[PDB]
C-alpha cells in the first residue's frame, strides 16, 4: 500500500538548481521616482477603511427601559 | 477590549441551548463570518501595501521578472543565453495579477526602502495585524450590539450579561423565563 | 554516484559467531566435573538423557549466584499447594442446589451476559 | 506500485511533448492572440502561474486551493455515498420557537 | 573519510587546533579551507553568450578604465578583449558553469517530431543571427561563488544563529 | 446540571514503572548505539545524521529495555505492555514513523508542496517549451478546464503529493502489528500447552511430578523466548531501518563531487566591475 | 489462565473531569488574565486567548445542516414493515379477529 | 462538485422523470389488480413483479404507508401496521 | 427482513420522544422512592442517574437546531446531499 | 567554556531535533485521545462500552456484573453529589413539556 | 528504475520508450488522443462514479413531501 522513495525522483532532481547571483549596472532607473504623496493618500484610504468599518460598542442599548 | 469577554458566555450559552436559535441570530452571525472573512483579504492587502513601501526595486523585480519567477522550473542559463527565450516569451512568463501590476506601477513611485529582512516585513504586518484584528474586533463589537436589540432568549441573555451579572446567574434568569414561556411548564 | 569506498572490515560478519561460540564454551567450561559422586540415570537403553548431563553446569552457576539462589526457590512450594488443592478438588461434595443455581463459568448463564 | 508504470510514463511523455510540438509548430504570435490577453485578466492563471513562483508560494497555493475549493471537494467526496440512500424529510424549522419579550 | 579533504588536513589543524600548540596562525591556511569549495565564477552576459571573467580580461578593462578614452574608443577595446576572452574559452571548451553540478548552460533548444527538419534537430537561438563582431556587454554579470560545502544556505538554523 | 459534561478515565500503575525505563537507560547506556551508527551511516550520509541516529537510538533501547522488563521484571504493565497494540502502534511505531519528519521536515515538506504542482519529470530537460509550459500554465500537462473541478484536483493532488511517503506507514502499522500478533500469539499458544499437559498429569499422579527436571524445562524454555523475542526485535528494528531507507530516506541522495578551486587568494566581487 | 496473563489489572481508580466546569473556569482565568492586564484588542495575548475561541463558536452556530451526520439521520437498519397486500394483511386481519 | 450539482441537472432530469413516469403507472396499475381480487397478491404476479423492478424500495414503502392509509379510511381495517414507517409531517 | 434506509421520524421528534421516555422512566424511580419513604435527600442518590439521563436527553434535544430554508438547502435537497448553508469554505470553514 | 549543556536547556532543546522527537510524539499522542479516544471511551455516554465482552473483554477481570452495576451506582453517587452542591431540584426536570418542529 | 512521472530523454530531445513506442503516429493522431488529455486520471473515474450516483440519487425525501404530485 502506498509508494515509496524508491518509486519516485530526488528532492535534488526536482531543485537542481544551485544559487547564482545576478546584478546588473546602474543606468539610472531607480532616479527620478514620482508620486511623492502616494504614501500618504494610501495611509489616509486605509484609516478611511477602518473608520467606515469601525463600530464602538454600546452597551445602553442593554438598558432596563421595560 | 470588552465585548468579546460577554461574548464567550454567550456563545456557551448559544451552543448548549441552540435550539432557541431564531433566524436572525443566524444572519448575524453568517454576518460575522462574512467580516472575518474579509479581513483576511484586508490583512493580506495590507501587508503586501505596507511593505511595499520599504522595498527596493531589487525586491520588485523579484516578484515581477521572471528571472526570479522562474528558479523553481528553469535553468539560470536559459537566461544568460541571449536569444534563448523571445521578447513575446519572457513575456508571456511574468506575472500578469493585480500584485504585479500594482508593483510594477510602485517601481515608479518614491519610497522608503530597507534591507531585506524582519523591518520590511514589520512594515506590512503591523499594518495587516491591526487590520486584522480591528475588524474582528469591530465585528464581535457589532454582533453584540445586533444581538442585544434581539428580541429573542439570546438577546435577553446579552442583556443580562451587560448588566454586569454572573453567567450562572443570567443562565438561570433565562431559563426560568424559557420554561415558562417557550416550553410551557406543567 | 561512484564513491569508489574501499571495503570496511568493521562491516563484515566474521566475529558473531565465533563470540557467541566463546560464550558458549565459557557456559560449558563450568561443566567439568570430577569423578567422585559422579551419578547418572541414563535411559533404559543405556544411552545418556539429554537434561541429566547438563543439570551440574546449571547448579554450578546457581553456586555462583547471590541473591537469585536463595529467593527464586520461595516461589515452589506453591507448585505443591497446587498439586495438594487440585487433589482437594477432584472430589469435593458440593451441594446440587448451589451447583444448579450458581455455576463457575458455566455458558449461557444470562447474570454474566450471555 | 504497478508494473503499468513505464504505460503511464509513455502516455504522459506523449501528452507533454505533443503539446510542446504544437507551440514549436504555431510559433510566435500567441500574445497577439485573444486567448492570451483574455489569460492575462483570468485569476485561474495568475492561481496556476504564482502556484510555481519561489519564496513559498507554492504552499500559498496549495493552502489557498485548499482553503477555498478543497473543503467542497471533501465534502463531495463525503457526499458520494450519500446521493444513493434513502434520507428522511428535512425538518424544517419552523421559525416559531425563539422569539421572547424583553423584560 | 567521505567528506574531508586529505590536502585541507593541516591547515584546518593549524587554524582550529592552534590553541593547543600556543603557535600563531597564517590567514593563507584559513583560505586554504576555501579548496572544500569549487571555483568561483563570474560570467559577463553579452547580447550573444555569456563569458567568464577572466585575470586577463579583468587586466585589460582596469588599463582602459585607467586609459581615460573616448566612449567611442572605450566600448570598442572592452568588446574587442570581450570577443577575445569569448574565444579563448571556446577554445578551452566552454566556461567551467557547463560542466558543474547545480549549475549548466543549456544547449540548442530541440525540434520535436514533425518539426525536426531532417537532421537539423535543434533550433538555435535568435543571437545566433548576430555576428559575433558585434558581441557587446550588456551590463549584467552573474557571480556564481560554487561554495558547495561553505554556502551559507547549508549552514542551518543554528550556526547562523550562533 | 445541563453545563456539566463529565469524562470518565481508569488510572493505574504509570508513574513508578515509566519511571525505572529511564532509569535503565543509564545502565544500558546506549548499547545499541552501533549498529544505528552503522546502519544510518549505510542509508544515508548527511549533516542531520547524529540527530535521526539519536532519535532511533532512544526508540530502539527503550524497545530493548521494555522487552527485558516484559520477559524479566514481570510486574504490573511490564507484562501487558508486549501484548498491547496501543504500545505496538504509538509507543514504538509513531515515533519512528515521524522521525524523519522531524530530521528532514524542511524539506520533505518543499517536496510535497512542490509535487502539489504535478508535472513530468524530464532527465537532462534541455527544453525551452518545457518552462514556458510549467511558467505560463503551472504544469507540463494540459490544465486546462481543471479549475472546473479544483475542488477535487486540490485534495487529490495533496495525496498525489504523498503518496510516496504512505507505505512507511504502512509498514510500521504492518509490522506493529506483527509483534503485537506474534507476542500475544506465542504466549497463548505456550500457555495453553501447557495447561493442557497440566490437565493430563493432574488426572494422572503418575506423571505429576518434575519429569523433565526442576531446571532443565526452565533453562530450555528460558533460551527459547529469549531466542525467539530477540530475533524478532532485531526483525522489527532492522526491518524497519531498511524500509525508511527504501521508503523516506532515498528521496536525499544528493552526492556532489569535488570540484577543485583555482582562485582562492583572489575573489572577483562588484568592484572589480563596477 | 494464559489469557489471565495478557491482562491489565492494575489500575488504581477512575479520574472523573468535568470538562464542561474545566472549559468554564480555563475561560473564566482567560477573561481575568485580560481584565487584569488590561491588554488592547491587537494583543497577541487577547488573539490567542479569543479569536480562536470565537471562531469556533461562530463556526458551530452558523452551520444549518440540510440532514443530520450519516449513522444519525439515515442509513440505519429498521425491520422490515408489514405491507398492505398478501401475507401480512391476512395476519393482521386474523389478528384482529382473534382478538376480537 | 460544480458539474455534478449545476450542469448535471438538467440532463439528468428527464431520464429521472420518465423512471418516476413508469414507476407511479406501475404503482397505480398493482394497486388496482389489489382493489379488484380483494387484497390478493397471487393473481396479479406479473404487476407485483413489474412493482417491484420499476419502482425503487425507498418509493415502495410509502406507497404502501398510503396503501394502508386508504384501506383505513375504506374500512377494511382498522389500526393500521406502522411500526416501522416514517412518522414525518 | 430489514433494510439499510432512512430514520423514521425527524431529530427534533426523536430527541422530544427520548426526553419523554427518560422523564417516564425518572418519573418511575421518583415515585418508587416516595413509596418507599425516602426523604429528599435519599431521594436524591436513589433518581440521580435518571434525573442524569433525562438532562442529557435535554441537552441533545437543545444542542440540535432544526435546519433553516433557504435556496442552498433547497438545491441540496434536490441534490440529495447533507450540505451546510452556513459555510463559506467547508471542511476548511473549520480552519477559518 | 559556556555550553547550553549546562547552562541552558532551551537553546539545547531548539538546538536537537531528536530532542523535539519526544514532545511531538507526546502531542500526537494525546491529539490522536483526544480525536477518537475521548468521547468514544472515556465520556460518561461511552463509558458502558467497558462492560462488553467482545470490544473489552474482562475490564474489569471478569465478565461485567449488571446485577451489580458498578458503574451506575459510582456515577450515581457522584451526580448526587453534583446536585447536592448545586442544590438543583430533581423533580423540576418533570414539570417540562417540550414542543414539536411542526410542519 | 521506472520511476513515477519519469522520463528519459535521447540525444534529439525525444522520450526514450520504456514499455511502449507511440511515436510513430503522425503529429496529427497524437494531437488528437491527447488535446483531451490531462495530468489526471483517477478524479475523472471519481467523477464519473460521482455521476452515476446523481443519475440514480434518491428522492424520497421529496416525494414525502409531495413534489411529484
Ligand atoms: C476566481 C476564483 C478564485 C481563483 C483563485 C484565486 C485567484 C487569486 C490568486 O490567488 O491569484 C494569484 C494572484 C497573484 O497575482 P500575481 O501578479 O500573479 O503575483 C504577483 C507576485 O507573485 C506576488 O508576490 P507577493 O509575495 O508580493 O504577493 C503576496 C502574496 C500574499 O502575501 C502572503 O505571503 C500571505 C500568504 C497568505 C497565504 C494564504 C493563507 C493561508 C493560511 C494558512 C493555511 C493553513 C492551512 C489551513 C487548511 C487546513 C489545514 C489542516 O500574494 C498572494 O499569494 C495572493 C493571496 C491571495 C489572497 C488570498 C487570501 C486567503 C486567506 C484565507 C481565507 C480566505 C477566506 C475566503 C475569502 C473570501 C472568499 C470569497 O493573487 C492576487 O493578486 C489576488 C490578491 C488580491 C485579492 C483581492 C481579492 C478581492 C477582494 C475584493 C474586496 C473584498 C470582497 C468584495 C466583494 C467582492 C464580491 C463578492
Ligand atoms: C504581534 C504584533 C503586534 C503588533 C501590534 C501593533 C504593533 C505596533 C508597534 C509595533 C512596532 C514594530 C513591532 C512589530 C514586531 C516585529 C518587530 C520586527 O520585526 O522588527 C525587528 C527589527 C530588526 O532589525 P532589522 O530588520 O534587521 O533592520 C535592518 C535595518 O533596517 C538595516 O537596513 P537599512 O540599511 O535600510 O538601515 C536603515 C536605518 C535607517 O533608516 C532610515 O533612517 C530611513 C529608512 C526609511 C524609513 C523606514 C520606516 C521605518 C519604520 C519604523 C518606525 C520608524 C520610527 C522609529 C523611531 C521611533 C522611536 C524613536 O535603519 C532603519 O531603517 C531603522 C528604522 C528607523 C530609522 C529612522 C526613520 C525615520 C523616523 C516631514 O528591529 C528593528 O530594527 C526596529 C527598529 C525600530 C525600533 C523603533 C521601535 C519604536 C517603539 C515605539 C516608539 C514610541
Ligand atoms: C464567495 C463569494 C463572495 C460572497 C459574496 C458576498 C456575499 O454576500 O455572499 C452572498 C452569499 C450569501 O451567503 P450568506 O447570506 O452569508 O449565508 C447564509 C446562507 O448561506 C444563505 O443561503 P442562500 O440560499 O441565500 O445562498 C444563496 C447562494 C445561491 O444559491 C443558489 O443559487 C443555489 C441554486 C443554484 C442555481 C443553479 O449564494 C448566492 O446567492 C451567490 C453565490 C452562489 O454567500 C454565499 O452563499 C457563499 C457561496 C460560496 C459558494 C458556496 C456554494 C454556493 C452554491 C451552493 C449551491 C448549493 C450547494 C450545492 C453543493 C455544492 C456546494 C459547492
Ligand atoms: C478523456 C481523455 C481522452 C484521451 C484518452 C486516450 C489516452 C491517450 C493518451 C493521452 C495521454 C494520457 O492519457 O496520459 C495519462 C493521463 C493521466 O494519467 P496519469 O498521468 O497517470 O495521472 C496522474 C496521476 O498518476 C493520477 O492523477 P490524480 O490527480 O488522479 O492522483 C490523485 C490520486 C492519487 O493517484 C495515485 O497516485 C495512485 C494512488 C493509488 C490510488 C488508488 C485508489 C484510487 C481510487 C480512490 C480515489 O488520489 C487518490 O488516489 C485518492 C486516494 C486517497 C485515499 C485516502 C486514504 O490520462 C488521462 O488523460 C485521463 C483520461 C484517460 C485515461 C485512460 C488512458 C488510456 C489508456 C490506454 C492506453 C493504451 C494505449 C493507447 C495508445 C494506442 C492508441 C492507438
Ligand atoms: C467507473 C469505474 C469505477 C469502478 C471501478 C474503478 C476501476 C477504474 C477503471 C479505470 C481504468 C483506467 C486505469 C485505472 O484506473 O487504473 C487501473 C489500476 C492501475 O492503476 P495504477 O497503475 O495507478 O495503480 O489497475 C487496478 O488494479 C484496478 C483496476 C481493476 C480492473
Ligand atoms: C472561478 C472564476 C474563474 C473565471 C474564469 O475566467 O474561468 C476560467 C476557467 C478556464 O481557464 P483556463 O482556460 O486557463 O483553463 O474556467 C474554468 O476552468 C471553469 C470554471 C467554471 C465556470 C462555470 C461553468
Ligand atoms: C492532579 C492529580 C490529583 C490526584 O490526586 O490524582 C492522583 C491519582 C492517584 O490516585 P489513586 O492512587 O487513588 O488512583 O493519580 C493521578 O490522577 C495522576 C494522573 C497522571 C496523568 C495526568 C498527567
Ligand atoms: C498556565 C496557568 C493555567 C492556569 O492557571 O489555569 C487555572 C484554571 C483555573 O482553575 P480554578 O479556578 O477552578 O482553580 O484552571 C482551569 O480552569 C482548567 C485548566 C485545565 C486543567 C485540565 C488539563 C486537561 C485539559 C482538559 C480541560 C479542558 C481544556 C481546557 C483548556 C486547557
Ligand atoms: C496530560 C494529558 C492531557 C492533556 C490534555 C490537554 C488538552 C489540551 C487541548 C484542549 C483543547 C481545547 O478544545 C476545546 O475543548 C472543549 C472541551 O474541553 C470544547 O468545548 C465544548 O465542550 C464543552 C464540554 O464538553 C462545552 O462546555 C463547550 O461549550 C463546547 O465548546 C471546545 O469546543 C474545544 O475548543
Ligand atoms: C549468553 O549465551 C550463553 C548461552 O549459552 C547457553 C548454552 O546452553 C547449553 C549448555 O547446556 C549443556 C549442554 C551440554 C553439556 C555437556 C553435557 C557439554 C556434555 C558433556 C559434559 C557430556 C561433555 C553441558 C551443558
Amino acid at each position: 500500500m502506498g509508494g515509496k522513495a524508491s518509486e519516485a525522483v530526488t528532492i535534488a532532481f526536482r531543485f537542481p538548481h544551485r544559487t547564482t547571483f545576478l546584478v546588473k549596472q546602474n543606468v539610472g532607473q531607480k532616479l527620478n521616482k514620482g508620486h511623492q504623496t502616494f504614501w500618504q493618500l494610501v495611509a489616509g484610504g486605509w484609516l478611511f477603511f477602518l473608520l467606515i468599518n469601525r463600530t464602538s460598542f454600546k452597551p445602553k442599548l442593554a438598558a432596563p427601559k421595560v | 477590549t470588552h465585548a468579546e469577554l460577554h461574548l464567550f458566555d454567550l456563545d456557551e450559552f448559544m451552543q448548549t441551548y441552540k435550539r432557541l436559535q431564531t433566524r436572525q441570530d443566524w444572519l448575524i452571525e453568517n454576518k460575522c463570518k462574512k467580516s472575518r472573512l474579509f479581513s483576511y483579504v484586508a490583512a493580506v492587502i495590507a501587508f503586501t501595501v505596507g511593505k511595499s513601501a520599504t522595498m527596493s526595486d531589487e525586491a520588485i523585480l523579484a516578484k515581477i521578472d521572471p528571472y526570479v519567477t522562474s528558479e523553481v522550473r528553469v535553468q539560470r542559463g536559459a537566461w544568460w543565453r541571449s536569444g534563448y527565450f523571445t521578447k513575446e516569451e519572457v513575456e508571456m512568463m511574468t506575472p500578469k495579477g493585480p500584485i504585479a501590476r500594482y508593483y510594477k506601477f510602485l517601481l515608479g513611485v518614491r519610497r522608503f526602502p530597507l534591507k531585506h529582512g524582519a523591518l520590511s516585513w514589520a512594515c506590512g504586518f503591523v499594518p495587516a495585524w491591526l487590520t486584522f484584528t480591528s475588524l474582528n474586533h469591530w465585528a464581535q463589537n457589532r454582533r453584540l450590539n445586533r444581538y442585544l436589540t434581539q428580541e429573542s432568549v439570546f438577546g435577553e441573555m446579552a442583556r443580562e450579561l451587560v448588566r454586569g451579572k454572573t453567567a450562572d446567574e443570567a443562565t438561570t434568569s433565562v431559563m426560568a423565563r424559557v420554561e415558562k414561556e417557550i416550553l410551557g411548564v406543567h | 554516484a561512484a564513491p569508489a569506498e574501499k571495503p570496511d572490515p568493521a562491516l563484515d560478519a566474521t566475529k558473531a559467531l565465533p563470540k557467541a561460540l566463546e560464550e558458549v564454551e565459557f557456559f560449558q567450561s563450568y561443566a567439568v566435573r570430577r569423578k567422585t559422586g559422579f551419578h547418572l540415570f541414563n535411559r533404559a537403553t543405556g544411552s545418556p538423557t539429554i537434561v541429566g548431563p547438563m543439570f551440574y553446569n546449571l547448579y554450578n552457576f546457581v553456586r555462583i549466584g547471590r541473591v537469585s539462589k536463595y529467593v527464586c526457590w520461595l516461589s515452589l512450594p506453591l507448585v505443591f499447594q497446587r498439586m495438594w488443592m487440585k487433589n482437594r478438588a477432584t472430589g469435593m461434595e458440593y451441594d446440587i442446589d448451589l451447583e444448579n443455581y450458581a455455576p463457575f463459568e458455566a455458558k449461557k448463564n444470562p447474570m454474566h451476559g450471555h | 506500485s504497478s508494473p503499468l508504470v513505464p504505460v503511464w510514463n509513455d502516455l504522459r511523455a506523449l501528452q507533454v511533448f505533443t503539446s510542446q510540438e504544437y507551440m514549436q509548430k504555431r510559433g510566435p504570435g500567441f500574445t497577439n492572440t485573444l486567448e492570451y490577453k483574455l489569460s492575462c485578466l483570468n485569476p485561474v492563471k495568475w492561481y496556476d502561474m504564482m502556484k510555481v513562483m519561489p519564496g513559498g508560494k507554492a504552499f500559498v497555493g496549495t493552502a489557498l486551493g485548499l482553503a477555498l475549493f478543497g473543503g467542497w471537494g471533501v465534502e463531495f467526496v463525503k457526499n458520494i455515498s450519500v446521493m444513493t440512500k434513502e434520507k428522511p424529510p428535512i425538518d424544517w424549522n419552523n421559525e416559531k420557537l425563539g422569539h421572547l419579550t424583553r423584560s | 573519510h567521505r567528506l574531508m579533504l586529505d590536502e585541507v588536513t593541516e591547515s584546518y589543524k593549524e587554524i582550529f587546533y592552534s590553541h593547543y600548540t600556543g603557535q600563531l596562525r597564517d590567514v593563507r591556511k584559513c583560505a586554504h579551507l576555501r579548496l572544500y569549495d569549487g571555483t568561483s565564477t563570474v560570467l559577463l552576459l553579452t547580447n550573444k553568450e555569456p563569458v567568464e571573467l577572466t585575470s586577463e580580461l579583468l587586466q585589460k578593462w582596469n588599463a582602459i578604465k585607467a586609459a581615460k578614452l573616448s566612449p567611442e574608443e572605450e566600448k570598442k577595446a572592452r568588446n574587442e578583449a570581450l570577443i577575445e576572452a569569448y574565444k579563448e574559452q571556446e577554445l578551452h571548451g566552454g566556461p567551467h558553469v557547463k560542466h558543474m553540478q547545480g549549475y549548466g548552460i543549456p544547449a540548442d533548444t530541440p525540434l520535436l517530431g514533425e518539426n525536426a527538419k531532417g537532421d537539423q534537430y535543434t533550433q538555435p537561438p535568435e543571437s545566433a543571427s548576430i555576428p559575433l563582431e558585434q558581441l557587446e556587454w550588456t551590463g549584467d554579470t552573474v557571480f556564481i561563488p560554487a561554495e558547495y560545502r561553505t554556502e551559507m544556505e547549508d549552514w542551518g538554523r543554528e550556526l547562523t544563529k550562533l | 446540571m445541563l453545563n456539566s459534561n463529565i469524562y470518565i478515565i481508569i488510572y493505574g500503575g504509570i508513574i513508578m514503572y515509566s519511571i525505572m525505563i529511564i532509569i535503565q537507560m543509564f545502565l544500558y547506556n546506549f548499547s545499541n548505539k552501533i549498529y544505528i551508527e552503522v546502519e544510518i551511516n549505510k542509508y544515508i550520509l548527511s549533516k542531520n545524521n547524529i540527530d535521526i541516529y539519536w532519535i532511533i537510538c532512544n526508540c530502539t533501547i527503550i524497545i530493548i529495555i521494555t522487552t527485558l522488563n516484559h520477559i524479566i521484571n514481570k510486574i504490573g504493565i511490564y507484562n501487558m505492555i508486549e501484548y498491547n497494540i496501543c504500545y505496538w502502534l504509538i509507543g514504538t511505531g509513531l515515533g519512528l514513523y515521524i522521525s524523519p519528519f522531524i530530521v528532514f521536515g524542511y524539506k520533505f515538506f518543499v517536496y510535497i508542496m512542490d509535487l502539489n504542482n504535478y508535472s513530468l519529470n524530464i532527465y537532462h530537460n534541455n527544453n525551452k517549451m518545457n518552462d514556458i509550459q510549467q511558467i505560463y500554465n503551472g504544469t507540463n500537462y494540459n490544465d486546462t478546464m481543471i479549475f472546473f473541478i479544483k475542488d477535487i484536483n486540490n485534495i487529490f493532488t495533496i495525496y498525489r503529493s504523498i503518496n510516496f511517503f504512505m507505505n512507511w506507514l504502512y509498514q510500521m502499522i504492518y509490522y506493529g502489528v506483527r509483534m503485537w500478533l506474534v507476542f500475544v500469539l506465542h504466549s497463548f499458544s505456550l500457555g495453553s500447552f501447557g495447561e493442557l499437559i497440566t490437565v493430563i498429569t493432574d488426572n494422572n499422579l503418575i506423571f505429576n511430578v518434575f519429569y523433565i527436571g526442576l531446571l532443565g524445562l526452565g533453562f530450555i524454555l528460558y533460551l527459547i523466548v529469549i531466542f525467539y523475542l530477540g530475533i524478532q526485535i532485531y526483525v522489527y528494528i532492522s526491518f524497519s531501518l531498511s524500509f525508511l531507507h527504501s521508503t523516506i530516506l532515498l528521496f536525499l541522495v544528493n552526492y556532489i563531487p569535488h570540484y577543485n578551486n583555482k582562485s582562492i587568494f583572489n575573489t572577483f566581487t562588484n568592484k572589480s566591475i563596477y | 489462565s494464559p489469557n489471565e496473563h495478557l491482562m491489565f489489572f492494575d489500575f488504581s481508580s477512575w479520574l472523573l473531569v468535568d470538562f464542561g466546569k474545566r472549559w468554564e473556569r480555563w475561560v473564566s482565568f482567560k477573561k481575568s488574565f485580560l481584565t487584569t492586564t488590561r491588554s488592547p484588542y491587537w494583543s497577541p495575548q487577547f488573539f490567542l486567548l479569543t479569536f480562536f475561541q470565537l471562531r469556533n463558536s461562530n463556526v458551530k452556530l452558523c452551520e444549518n445542516w440540510n440532514w443530520a451526520p450519516k449513522g444519525d439521520d439515515f442509513n440505519l437498519l429498521h425491520n422490515s414493515a408489514a405491507e398492505p397486500f398478501g401475507r401480512d394483511l391476512k395476519a393482521h386481519l386474523e389478528r384482529e379477529a382473534g382478538a376480537k | 462538485s460544480l458539474p455534478t450539482f449545476f450542469l448535471a441537472p438538467p440532463l439528468t432530469e428527464p431520464f429521472r422523470a420518465r423512471h418516476r413516469r413508469k414507476c407511479i403507472e406501475k404503482k397505480d396499475t398493482f394497486f388496482q389488480c389489489l382493489d379488484k381480487n380483494k387484497n390478493e397478491t397471487e393473481p396479479c404476479e406479473v404487476e407485483a413483479s413489474g412493482y417491484s423492478q420499476e419502482c425503487p424500495d425507498s418509493w415502495r414503502r410509502y406507497f404502501n404507508e398510503q396503501r394502508w392509509k386508504a384501506l383505513e379510511l375504506k374500512g377494511e381495517v382498522k389500526h393500521a401496521n406502522l411500526k416501522n414507517t416514517q412518522q414525518h409531517f | 427482513s430489514s433494510y439499510t434506509g432512512a430514520a423514521l421520524a425527524p431529530k427534533s421528534e426523536r430527541l422530544r420522544l427520548a426526553f419523554e421516555e427518560k422523564q417516564k422512566d425518572h418519573q418511575k424511580c421518583i415515585e418508587e422512592a416516595k413509596g418507599k419513604g425516602l426523604k429528599k435527600d435519599e431521594l436524591i442518590d436513589a433518581c440521580a442517574w435518571t434525573h442524569r439521563k433525562t438532562i442529557l436527553a435535554l441537552k441533545d434535544w437543545f444542542a440540535y437546531r432544526p435546519p433553516f430554508q433557504d435556496r442552498r438547502s433547497k438545491w441540496a435537497e434536490y441534490c440529495s446531499i447533507r450540505h451546510d448553508s452556513g459555510s463559506w469554505l467547508g471542511w476548511s470553514q473549520k480552519f477559518f | 567554556v559556556y555550553t547550553n549543556w549546562q547552562s541552558s536547556y532551551t537553546r539545547l532543546f531548539v538546538s536537537k531535533p531528536w530532542m523535539w522527537h519526544p514532545l511531538a510524539w507526546m502531542t500526537l499522542s494525546v491529539g490522536i485521545w483526544w480525536k477518537f479516544g475521548k468521547e468514544s471511551l472515556c465520556n460518561e455516554r461511552s463509558f458502558y462500552i467497558h462492560t462488553h465482552p467482545k470490544w473489552a473483554p474482562h475490564k474489569f477481570h471478569t465478565v461485567y456484573n449488571w446485577s451489580r452495576d458498578p458503574i451506575k451506582w459510582t456515577l450515581a453517587e457522584q451526580y448526587a453529589s453534583i446536585i447536592r452542591n448545586t442544590n438543583t431540584d430533581i423533580e423540576a426536570v418533570l414539570k417540562i413539556k417540550l414542543p414539536a418542529n411542526a410542519n | 528504475g521506472e520511476l513515477s512521472e519519469y522520463v528519459e530523454v535521447n540525444e534529439k530531445g525525444m522520450p526514450k520508450p520504456q514499455a511502449l513506442s507511440l511515436w510513430n503516429m503522425p503529429y496529427a493522431k497524437r494531437r488528437a488522443l491527447t488535446k483531451f488529455a490531462r495530468g489526471v486520471r483517477w478524479q475523472f473515474i471519481v467523477l464519473f462514479i460521482a455521476l452515476y450516483n446523481f443519475k440514480n440519487r434518491d428522492d424520497s425525501h421529496l416525494l414525502r413531501r409531495g413534489a411529484y404530485n
